[PDB]
């Protein structure tokens, strides 16, 4: 019997800063035990200072990103070239996902950008539509490896002040754009070491009030 | 359905400078239901430490089996069991039940009394020896532990510094696992002394 | 499944076991004693498969009594519970396993302290201040986690089990026809005949 | 079932056995598997008897409507109509059809249509359960531009071996010769082909 | 929902300094039976694109018909059909990629794995993959079925990344393709010795080669191998 | 897993990767897949790792006892016959796929064994998930009458093809050379082309970060 | 099938079909309604053109929409039954979904809504 | 997932946890489980996260459309039945949801409606939905009185979640509190279970078995 | 399944319906009224599928009330029961059937006689002196076959149902949390609020 | 797999392809399917590689023990030992074995043993997946008492056609000649037999 779904592997990572947002993802596309591509873009700039990546089944991922980019295009036509806010984009993607509730997109989509206050925003989506604004989110194959690390290093979980006998937690002094990239790169190298579907190359898309910047880094090709 | 996912729990081992560390959570459960917060998964026979994950009935059985076998070993050899030799004893004992295996994830940790060499080892349910110089992980949050250990670990850590590494690797992995938590305990193994520390963590 | 509850207070172990025996569509008995005396100071309650539940209990009873005659000595609650665990561990990998969940309620005369052990059909032993088998814990544990103290009297322990049973009689769909309550202390094992309206 | 069609010097000859079976019982030992869809365009039928009859009847209808409007259809046109029905309804059909016809310009042509519904133009084609046993024989003995005498002998020797080894095949060997002279029916009985 | 009846095996491809090379063998397999030997599995569209299809042959012929209709449709009301408004390899792929994904979404897929090879109007190399699931990806080397497992490792030795593309000439790239076809004939049970090869160049144009055979095969070492362990004669 | 065996003019060479996986997660990044039956007969394992290790040690133990009983050097055909008859008895339930090679008084030998008990003999062989990637290189570069150094290069290149192309393989290359008149040289980590790059940040925690409830000394001495 | 635009605008800006529908009301028997402090009273007149009717079975001018709402009318008797039936269905549908009987304002809004729909739909008067 | 809503003198207390799990994997510890239908109405979330989040927000659209139409505030009975009837249309399709719709109207007073994916609609005083619902019921039933103060009722809902978060493997993260009055709901903060456990343990004396 | 009981005496029809709503592991409600008033002198009780049970009941209620307004007349209990039967008969061969079992308890004002109708989800109507759906009849019928008389008073009918409930509360494993009792006679429909300890 | 053994004037010749497949991948392209069980008694193997190797090893053991006590065994005796293992363990074995040996008195003999475990003495026998395609060719071209030259050509042409159509068959054509002169190994490469 024909199975309409597949697993293209990969892992994406989205961390929201104080006035910035990053959306990273490996460039490796796979099928079973074979590498389809060592460089296949996964994080896309959709316009209006919004970046998007739908990881899982690549055919469903490409269709959703393509349909959202078109939704942004029509939002300009219908509403006199109004900028689509990150919360408005998030709600729009829910209806795009829930529209196929009984035949879902097999993807974990994450969007990053800035809110109407200029603060960093990251939204993570369920394959069927459920969404929530989060501080940081890893999605895909090595998501279970990266997320516990982020709780410890970004949110300072299980960390206390030395000498306080575990009564005072480590203060939430938030990280700069340089510090977040360091955590992103270390997350993906650790993912490449321990997960077979992660590697080849890392591409990070940084979103600020100026626009969208792109950075590329080499990963292990084994 | 999966016998290694009924009770829950995790064990992690790490090497350092002239020292080894082994840690586990204290949770015992029945699917969603939490049963016990005192189910220790680390056991010792002389100076060799063993951490067992998986089905709790097999955890207790193997502990009693390896206590049975190390006691007879000590009477015959007139000496305590060694980490390298005990690793082979676990491997052969697990493979003896190849087609009816104990649903476990055993972890050996200790320092050789003669050479002073830090030693850790890992096993699957059928007795495959995983001898890594860095870290050994096992349990329902094995993926979470692999991600923690690969990022936090650095070679040649002091006993006081290695404690911080293994504790943070265990706690943050257990908080991302439903079947792990409910307290934690860390052993710091040295040539002369062993320090046992209970950790403060989330109770949900 | 049947209701099996246990609580260890200051000086005694209290066990509460449901009276109902249900087969298919009818309740055949509403006064069944789902417990066996293993030794003067050790009591075991049980629930599970129809036939296995009593057969296993009487098998354990016969072995402990055999030991008591041979050595002229009563085994410690720890030694009895370990024996029960090994039998269930051997059973789980046999041709046809004993599907029996047990609670060991005993008073150690040497230690002068009450002890409660919880072992399921797989052979999973755990020493607990309070224990339950099956779905019983889902309704009761939150009440036990709230009110329980280690220095509680036997009277206080009976009041907490009363609150536990009242919650079971309200939220649980099955009618278990009340419970038989037994106390295990330094003087032996006695039955609380007045729990129907305590 | 053993069916084949071979192009030669003067045109094309279609050959078939006469056995249709329901399990191990022969329901019909004198079946005609060589069906006419147009004056000089014929087909060989294998697989489901109900499906192949229904397809051939629709094709004959399509080619009759074609002739009324546009004149005599080509063999390629007839093969396309067969393909259109077989490919589009592949989930519901079990049909292996050899399409062979004679043209004044294109001479003799053979198109085979397997289960999936694809077209394959070939000098000769073999189909059915009995064809598996004669792949070796036909490949070593087939020549292009054979005479009528040789082509009949080629199909007669090939199908005799197909009948001999296959239980699903048997009966008589039927042949339909398509040339400029016309349409000729040929029949060969067990007493002749079994002793070849 | 369907099943493949008549099948075509691997389609392997790579890109060099001036264009792309794509190749596929001339077999039409019927299960384990190697039924048809005159099957062209490389479909040239215009003078700048070659489409290589593996899998179901009846579905391949349908795609072949769709590509011929696209040429006819593009030429309608178009005076620049052979110039500026000619069919690009990118237009041909995207159309097929849309069709492939729509068919799988209707639960009735075209049982194929397709590689579109060609050179764009600006001179850029085009090489992209699409299958029955609608999954699309680009790589310096692309191969379907057994080619993905065997030909890809060999072709990636010549071109490992994007910087290796301008360093690879036509002669070296074609040699790697011919060698890959030999290896596929060695280890793939559904392969043919006869194959077709297509070269799309930004300077010399489209070069379609037919009736190529696998040559220089090593078999001599077989005579020295006897038995399965202990047998000496 | 990628394992190969190459015959040369005066002996035989076997090579393997060092990646051990539990599904999509890498358990060991540097494991030994080259096992020893006897001093001059070596084995390469693929499939169930516990099965390959145990079947090598069992037959290796019996080979040692046979060698001492017969007062003769172990033969490859002996190790081969004992392995195949053991694997056949268990009807493929023992998932051991092995490439066995070695030198003895009768010469150099190379064999491959499957889990069901079938054996194959050749000059170049490959097994595992990266077998097809390895065989591709072997079918392209192999020639008759190879020298020692050429055989090492050919076997190592075949393993590399498994590392880069197959997801079930990675990390390092282990090689074992077995020559007619010399001792077998086992080359652990012959090539290390997958060295982990330095982390962007040191994650050494300040002392007193983790909260401790209770502390005690464990008694080792009886 | 039939969608001919019967109700349309005229040069002066009137819908004649709606305008002539009011003329049918002018022909219908007089119906009056008055509200007091604690009651509402509806009164209707009966025709005297033919006098030999059975008052028991003859459909009365005042119809109950629900147990609390009543409806009287003026005009074509046959057209009113359609409005009464649809109002009675809507009254029950409102009780089914909102779990509360209709307000008089809502029932009026529905009836007037049905009447308005017939003033700009093709094929209806 | 543990969600409760009880009816009392001062209105309605809505208390939920914040953990989301897929099998053994904890997806998040900070997931909202109360949908703010409007300034007056609330809806709990249990079962399928997408089914609850989509349709309860859709419910807010229908409630707003009703109030524009009728020029009057929508009752809890009418609002709950909108979702109930919609869910019943999808019965058998595979929706998974168990929700409480809470509101305080002048016509009804405080009102709780239990609506699930099977199409069950029940009005009641006390409801708990989720995998840890049984643990919540224990603490709730034994301490519930109608004459509870707002302060004590907020604590009881908070305590009931804590008991369930502790014992149920799928429940945890943080506690979200709500107090519904006639003028609207009042949000009463997010309380991390990790910090709340030790605070309650010391002040109350409960959770003796846990060492701290 | 839930308890749905009905009995027709001399001058009235008495319906007894269980108060429990059980979903999976918990009893969510213990005061549920599993009945709807179709007309002033006709009452229908219901049990079955979680969602279908109330949706069907309210659908019938809406239709009967629509008829009552249109004709300014109350349909006879026979006419109502025939309408309910046909709706269940149409449902059984649809895409997704109503899994609802009903009891029609009505008093005919024209005949001056009480009437009780029993229809299952398939659409099987039967006029009975006493009826029950599901497993309810297995415990009750023998008591009803023994004590029932046609000339019984309303008070006598309440005593017989009490005996029927007592048998259900003893032998049946499910706790149905008591019953709501309603009387249907010439004066309309009233609820017996004192059946908890009558 | 394509295996055959043909008796002739001077003895018997066994023929086989060299392809063993795991699905669609050729795990070995130089396999020797012609296994010796005694000096002048050989066997052709088809089906499960693990089964046929285990059977042949046991037969070689039995015939070695036979020779130590009773001398050189007959071809019928060797076929009987093969059958005894195949028939009694039919539920656990998938083996199609052709047994062919030379005797000084009995000349050349061929015994085929299909899946079930029956023995059939034949002038020649074909087995394996590829044999189905050459049933027609072999029946029409086989003659009794052919010369060595003719028999080699007969097997070479038969297996070439078997390899051509069957995907499971391929590689090189291996031949073992059994006569009074001794045992002769023959090999034919793809460059020769494909163009026949
Ligand atoms: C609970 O029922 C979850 C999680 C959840 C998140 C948000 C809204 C509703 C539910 N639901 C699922 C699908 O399981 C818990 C944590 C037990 O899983």
């Amino acid at each position: 019997q024909f199975n309409p779904y597949g697993d293209n592997g990969g892992t994406i990572l989205g961390i929201a800063g104080e006035d910035f947002a990053v959306l990273a993802g490996d460039t490796r596309n796979i099928t079973d035990y074979s590498i389809n591509s060592r460089y296949e873009p996964k994080v896309f700039d959709c316009g209006d200072n919004i970046v998007m990546s739908a990881n899982g089944f690549a055919a469903d991922g490409d269709a959703l990103v393509k349909r959202f980019k078109n939704s942004v295009k029509w939002y300009h036509f219908d509403h006199n070239d109004k900028k689509l806010s990150i919360n408005s984009a998030a709600r729009n993607i829910q209806h795009l996902l829930y529209g196929k509730r009984f035949f879902p997109y097999y993807v974990h989509t994450i969007i990053a950008g800035l809110d109407e206050d200029g603060k960093g925003a990251v939204y993570s989506f369920d394959p069927v539509g459920s969404y929530e604004r989060e501080q940081c989110r890893a999605g895909g194959a090595a998501a279970s490896l990266i997320m516990p690390f982020l709780d410890n290093q970004v949110n300072f979980k299980n960390q206390y002040e030395p000498g306080t006998n575990g009564k005072v937690k480590k203060p939430l002094k938030y990280l700069s754009v340089e510090e977040v990239i360091k955590l992103v790169r270390d997350s993906f190298t650790s993912a490449t070491e321990r997960h077979i579907q992660v590697g080849d190359g890392l591409e990070i898309l940084i979103v600020t009030k100026d626009g969208v910047r792109k950075e590329f880094y080499e990963l292990k090709r084994d | 359905s999966d016998p290694s996912s009924i009770n829950g729990g995790i064990v992690v081992a790490m090497t350092g400078k002239d020292c080894v560390a082994i840690a586990c959570d204290l949770r015992l459960g029945s699917q969603s239901l939490g049963v016990s917060n005192k189910f220790e998964k680390i056991f010792h026979y002389g100076h060799v430490f063993l951490g067992i994950t998986g089905l709790a009935t097999d955890v207790t059985t193997l502990n009693e089996m390896f206590r049975y076998k190390t006691n007879l070993y000590k009477l015959k050899e007139e000496r305590a069991i060694e980490p390298e030799t005990f690793t082979q004893l676990v491997s052969s004992s697990l493979y003896e039940r190849r087609f009816g295996p104990y649903f476990v994830g055993p972890v050996v940790a200790g320092i050789n009394s003669k050479s002073g060499k830090p030693f850790i080892a890992g096993f699957d349910l059928i007795g495959c020896i995983d001898e890594a110089k860095d870290f050994i992980v096992s349990g329902t949050a094995s993926d979470q532990l692999f991600g923690m250990c690969e990022s936090l670990y650095e070679p040649n850590l002091e006993p006081e510094d290695l404690f911080e590494t293994i504790s943070q690797a265990l706690l943050n992995a257990a908080d991302r696992d439903a079947l792990s938590g409910w307290g934690a305990v860390v052993y710091i193994i040295k040539k002369d002394e062993v320090v046992k520390r209970y950790l403060k963590m989330r109770q949900d | 499944m049947d209701i099996i509850l246990g609580i260890r207070v200051q000086d005694s172990v209290i066990l509460a076991s449901s009276k109902a025996v249900t087969r298919g569509i009818s309740v055949l008995k509403d006064s069944d004693d789902k417990t066996r005396q293993l030794s003067p100071h050790t009591l075991m309650s049980f629930a599970g498969e129809a036939g296995d539940t009593v057969q296993f209990a009487e098998y354990i009873q016969a072995n402990i009594q055999l030991y008591s005659i041979r050595e002229d000595y009563e085994l410690s609650p720890q030694a009895v519970s370990s024996f029960v665990r090994q039998e269930l561990a051997k059973s789980i990998r046999s041709r046809r396993p004993y599907q029996v969940n047990v609670l060991i309620g005993g008073y150690d005369k040497k230690k002068n302290k009450p002890e409660l052990y919880q072992i399921d059909y797989l052979g999973t032993k755990v020493e607990l201040p309070y224990g339950a088998h099956g779905y019983s814990g889902f309704y009761t544990f939150s009440l036990l986690d709230h009110h329980y103290r280690p220095d509680m009297t036997t009277e206080e322990g009976l009041d907490l089990l009363k609150l536990c049973v009242q919650e079971l009689e309200k939220r649980m769909p099955m009618d278990f026809k009340g419970v038989i309550v037994k106390i295990v202390d330094k003087d032996g094992i006695r039955q609380v005949d007045d729990f129907q309206a305590q | 079932t053993s069916i084949m069609a071979v192009t030669f010097k003067d045109g094309v000859i279609l050959g078939a056995d006469s056995r249709t079976t329901t399990g191990a019982y022969i329901a019909n030992r004198v079946t005609d598997k060589l069906t006419r869809v147009h004056d000089k365009i014929w087909c060989c039928r294998s697989g489901s008897a109900a499906d192949t009859q229904a397809i051939a009847d629709i094709v004959q209808y399509h080619l009759e409507l074609y002739t009324s409007q546009y004149g005599t259809p080509s063999t390629e046109t007839a093969a396309s109509v067969f393909k259109e029905l077989c490919y589009e309804n592949k989930d519901n059909l079990t049909a292996g059809i050899i399409v062979a016809g004679y043209d004044d310009k294109n001479k003799g042509e053979v198109y085979t249509i397997p289960l999936g519904g694809s077209v394959h133009k070939l000098p000769y084609a073999i189909a059915g359960s009995g064809s598996t046993f004669i792949y070796g024989y036909c490949d070593k003995n087939f020549r292009e531009n054979m005479s009528k005498e040789e082509t009949v002998d080629f199909i007669k020797h090939s199908l005799s071996q197909a009948i001999k080894w296959d239980g699903s095949s048997g009966g008589v060997i039927r042949m339909v010769v398509l040339t400029a002279a016309g349409v000729e029916r040929l029949i060969f009985y067990p007493d002749e082909y079994e002793q070849l | 929902t369907q099943q493949p009846i008549v099948t075509g095996t691997s389609v392997i491809s790579m890109k060099y300094d001036n264009g792309v090379i794509i190749a596929a063998d001339n077999l039409g397999s019927y299960g384990s039976l190697l039924r048809f030997n005159g099957v062209e599995r490389l479909i040239p569209v215009g003078d700048n694109t070659v489409v290589g299809i593996s899998g179901d042959i009846s579905d391949m012929q349908h795609i072949e018909r769709l590509l011929k209709d696209l040429v006819t449709e593009n030429a309608y009301d178009n005076p620049l059909a052979d110039a500026e408004e000619a069919l690009e390899p990118s237009y041909i792929f995207e159309y097929l990629a849309t069709v492939m994904y729509q068919r799988r979404s209707k639960m009735n897929p075209l049982w194929n794995a397709i590689i579109v090879a060609g050179v764009q109007s600006n001179g850029d190399q085009f090489l992209r993959y699409v299958n029955l699931l609608g999954v699309t990806y680009s790589s310096p080397t692309l191969a379907t079925g057994f080619g993905a497992h065997m030909a890809n490792p060999l072709l990636r030795k010549v071109v490992d990344r994007e910087s290796d593309i301008p360093k690879t000439t036509v002669q070296v790239a074609e040699e790697a393709i011919v060698n890959a076809m030999r290896v596929l004939y060695y280890r793939d049970a559904r392969s043919s010795r006869n194959f077709s090869l297509a070269i799309i160049d930004k300077n010399t144009g489209l070069t379609f080669k037919k009736n190529l055979q696998v040559e220089n095969m090593k078999w001599d070492f077989a005579k020295d191998i006897k038995g399965y362990g202990t047998q000496k004669i | 897993t990628t394992i190969v065996g190459v015959k040369f003019n005066n002996g035989v060479v076997i090579a393997a990767d060092t990646r051990s996986t539990q599904g999509p997660i890498v358990a060991d990044k540097n494991c030994a897949k080259l096992h020893r039956i006897s001093p001059k007969i070596w084995c390469a394992g693929a499939g169930t790792a516990a099965d390959t290790e145990a079947v090598t040690q069992l037959i290796g133990s019996n080979i040692e006892l046979h060698s001492l009983y017969t007062s003769r050097e172990p033969r490859v055909v002996s190790a081969l016959q004992m392995l195949k008859q053991h694997l056949f008895k268990y009807q493929g339930h023992i998932g051991a796929y092995l490439i066995v090679a070695g030198v003895d008084p009768t010469g150099s030998h190379l064999f491959s064994i499957h889990a069901h008990g079938s054996t194959d003999v050749g000059y170049y062989l490959s097994l595992g998930s990266g077998s097809l990637a390895a065989m591709a290189v072997l079918e392209s570069h192999w020639k008759q009458d190879l020298t020692k150094e050429e055989a090492i290069k050919l076997a190592s290149d075949a393993i590399q093809a498994g590392i880069w192309n197959d997801l079930g393989s990675g990390s390092n290359v282990d090689v074992c050379v077995m020559e007619i008149g010399k001792d077998a040289e086992y080359l652990r980590n012959y090539l290390t082309p997958n060295v982990r790059e330095e982390k962007q940040k040191s994650y050494k925690f300040p002392r007193g970060t983790t909260a401790v409830l209770k502390e005690s000394i464990v008694n080792i001495c009886d | 099938g039939y969608d001919r635009a019967l109700s349309i605008f005229s040069p002066d800006g009137h819908i004649f079909q709606v305008e002539y529908a009011l003329e049918a009301v002018k022909r219908g028997t007089c119906a009056v309604g008055v509200k007091g402090k604690n009651c509402v009273v509806l009164g209707c007149e009966r025709r005297s053109t033919l006098k030999l009717q059975d008052t028991r079975i003859t459909p009365s001018k005042v119809s109950k929409i629900d147990s609390h709402v009543v409806l009287s009318f003026s005009g074509l008797n046959a057209d009113s039954r359609i409005l009464i039936e649809k109002a009675r269905v809507e009254a029950q549908s409102h009780r089914l979904t909102l779990e509360d009987p209709v307000t008089v304002e809502y029932l009026t809004r529905y009836v007037a809504g049905v009447q308005q729909r017939y003033t700009q739909s093709g094929g209806v008067r | 997932t543990t969600t409760l809503a009880f009816r009392f003198q001062g209105g309605i207390i809505v208390a939920v946890d914040s953990r989301a799990t897929a099998g053994n994997w904890v997806a998040s510890q900070t997931v909202k489980k109360v949908i703010e239908i409007n300034p007056f109405l609330l809806g709990t979330m249990a079962g399928g996260a997408a089914d609850c989040q989509f349709w309860e927000t859709w419910l807010g659209s229908q409630c707003r459309l009703h109030e524009l139409r009728e020029k009057e505030r929508i009752s809890v009975a009418a609002a709950s039945k909108i979702l109930s009837n919609l869910v019943y249309q999808y019965k058998g399709a595979g929706l998974s949801m168990g929700t409480m719709i809470c509101g305080y109207t002048r016509k009804e007073g405080p009102t709780i409606y239990y609506v699930d994916s099977d199409g069950t609609r029940l009005k009641g005083d006390i409801f708990c939905v989720g995998s840890g619902q049984t643990f919540a019921y224990g603490v709730l039933d034994s301490n519930y009185k109608w004459d509870l103060s707002v302060e004590d009722a907020l604590y009881l809902g908070k305590r009931s979640i804590l008991a369930a978060a502790h014992r149920d493997a799928y429940s945890g993260g943080s506690v979200n509190l709500y107090h519904v009055t006639e003028d609207g709901w009042i949000y009463h903060g997010n309380h991390d279970v990790g910090e709340l456990f030790w605070k309650v343990k010391e002040e109350e004396g409960s959770f003796n078995n846990v060492i701290g």
